[PDB]
């Protein structure tokens, strides 16, 4: 019956602010320590802040001191992270976690904080079918989803009807500060030109919606 | 959980290394209980490759009064005869636990720092440790609390 | 500070593995171990260096020796392949180790290699992306080399690798070569050469124009 539910994540620009909420269920926040821990995409866990029971005393990571404030409202049974003067470094999933002695036992599902300078939708280019060899066999095809910000983008094939053999790669940050990725699928070479392959790309922050048909060249 | 910790106040902090610990403990008991509560203080030092603990003191409360209860637990200090000098002047831990009928259901952990009371001893620590000048500072406002689900009655 | 090693390890079901974190202080109460799988929140395994959290299987154990804290899995089970983190809860700060990814061994599997020229549409953007795909291979280690009119390329490629596949335990990798449109049009032969344990010799995939 114990649960912690984070909310308040969203898109924000550098210098902006956000207030995260950690709704406790099954226990009173005033009698446990509460902690914020963040995780950047593909990176490790990084502790942010802690608040302790009975006195409301607090601790902060060096890189957020003076910028973030942790607190708890006993009447509402909710903890908060006030995030001021946000920076690119702050983009992460933010987890709330309950103290278990010196450890953390229950973790929420996290809320996503995305710092952005300028939103940009992707360009989508076909990766034209290529046979593995001159004999029939397997062909690979794909879509290049390029020059967008921020993460994430969702990619499907044939509106979700094609899942086997799909690999949508983790995005890489280009030197431009914009993301790029490829989504590829291996298919029967004998199906090319008779089965249609369409990559469906959705980038919610820019309300970009692109369906790209990928044909033999 | 029939008994719950409503507050813990360290009454004498900082204090001399040799001073007893004085904990003012407030707890609530929701229903009549058959058996006793035991409050216990344990010292944990980590200067060796593995931990070496000292049980410091304990007291029984029984029968448990229903309602809100407040009392002072005065626990004996650690024995410096059992503690290497380097650990006498280092960061250690104490564990304040409560058990019901022998079953531990809450544990309050504290960091404790130990330092000399005069700047000249802090920066020129004598060859032989001077326990009479060690002051302990419990990090009493950041308790590390663990709860355990137990059978009550 | 909490220095965790190794950053990854490959192991088989039934292997005994240990992961160590080196702390700056030796207080045992302060150290915990967590498991995390992709898309999921961390899970507590061990607290106060050596205490097993309720519900965690007995094959997990923790110990302290000085400033070394060690998580041992006595025999890895399929559900144990995950990332593991140690934590130190200090006087002022909490520190996490960098994590150890425990990945599952399988038989060596050669990559299928494909090369993709840029689209004419992209060239209007002033840039050309050339993509090389290495599909469904094991182990992760692979050498990709780009050649443009047989000139070895350096510093103009970026790689991305998938998480280990939950069903066949393979990886896939993309290497993307980026040139200006004008530079792309100046050269004819684009080639991706792949070296991997599963191949008896390096494989080159290439196109003209």
């Amino acid at each position: 019956e114990v649960q912690l539910v984070e909310s308040g994540g969203g898109l924000v620009q550098p210098g902006g602010s956000l207030r995260l909420s950690c709704a406790a269920s099954g226990f009173n926040v005033s009698y446990y320590s509460i902690h914020w821990v963040r995780q950047a995409p593909g990176k490790g866990l990084e502790w942010v802040a802690s608040i302790y029971p009975y006195s409301g005393s607090t601790s902060y990571a060096d890189s957020v001191k003076g910028r973030f404030t942790i607190s708890a409202d006993t009447s509402k049974n909710t903890a908060y992270l006030q995030m001021n003067s946000l920076r690119a470094e702050d983009t992460a999933v933010y987890y709330c976690a309950r103290g278990y002695g010196w450890a953390l036992d229950y973790w929420g599902q996290g809320t996503l904080v995305t710092v952005f300078n300028q939103i940009k939708g992707p360009s989508v280019f076909p990766l034209a079918p290529s046979s593995k060899s001159t004999s029939g066999g397997t062909a690979a095809l794909g879509c290049l989803v390029k020059d967008y910000f921020p993460e994430p983008v969702t990619v499907s094939w044939n509106s979700g009807a094609l899942t086997s053999g799909v690999h949508t790669f983790p995005a890489v940050l280009q030197s431009s500060g914009l993301y790029s990725l490829s989504s590829v699928v291996t298919v029967p070479s004998s199906s090319l030109g008779t089965q249609t392959y369409i990559c469906n790309v959705n980038h919610k922050p820019s309300n970009t919606k692109v369906d790209k048909k990928v044909e033999p060249k | 959980s029939i008994v719950s910790l409503l507050g813990i106040k360290v009454l004498n902090n900082p204090a001399k290394f040799t001073d007893p610990y004085e904990f003012e403990i407030t707890f609530e008991c929701l229903e009549s209980l058959k058996h006793d509560l035991e409050w216990k203080l344990t010292y944990v030092g980590s200067s060796r490759s593995l931990d070496h603990d000292q049980e410091l003191d304990s007291i029984l409360v029984g029968p448990v009064p229903v309602g809100v209860n407040k009392f002072v637990f005065s626990a004996d200090p650690p024995s410096a005869e059992l503690i290497p000098a380097s650990e006498l002047v280092s960061v250690t831990v104490i564990l304040l636990s409560c058990s019901y009928d022998g079953r531990e259901f809450v544990r309050v952990g504290y960091y404790v720092n130990n330092e000399y009371d005069e700047e000249e001893l802090r920066e020129n620590p004598p060859a032989k440790v001077q326990v009479d000048h060690i002051v302990r500072n419990i990090l009493a406002e950041k308790p590390r609390v663990t709860r355990f689900n137990i059978v009550w009655d | 500070q909490m220095t965790q090693s190794p950053s990854s390890l490959s192991a088989s079901v039934g292997d005994r593995v240990t992961i160590t974190c080196r702390a700056s202080q030796s207080v045992s109460s302060a150290v915990a171990w967590y498991q995390q799988k992709p898309g999921k929140a961390p899970k507590l395994l061990i607290y106060s260096a050596s205490s097993l959290y309720s519900g965690v299987p007995s094959r997990f154990s923790g110990s302290r020796s000085g400033t070394d804290f060690t998580l041992t899995i006595s025999s890895l089970q399929p559900e144990d392949f995950a990332t593991y983190y140690c934590q130190q809860d200090g006087w002022s700060l909490i520190t996490f180790g960098q994590g150890t990814k425990v990945e599952i061994k399988r038989t060596v599997a050669a990559p299928s290699v494909f090369i993709f020229p840029p689209s004419d549409s992209q060239l209007k953007s002033g840039t050309a992306s050339v993509v090389c795909l290495l599909n469904n291979f094991y182990p992760r280690e692979a050498k990709v080399q780009w050649k443009v009119d047989n000139a070895l390329q350096s510093g103009n490629s970026q790689e991305s690798v998938t998480e280990q596949d939950s069903k066949d335990s393979t990886y896939s990798l993309s290497s993307t070569l980026t040139l200006s449109k004008a530079d792309y049009e100046k050269h004819k032969v684009y080639a991706c050469e792949v070296t991997h344990q599963g191949l008896s010799s390096p494989v080159t995939k290439s196109f003209n124009r």
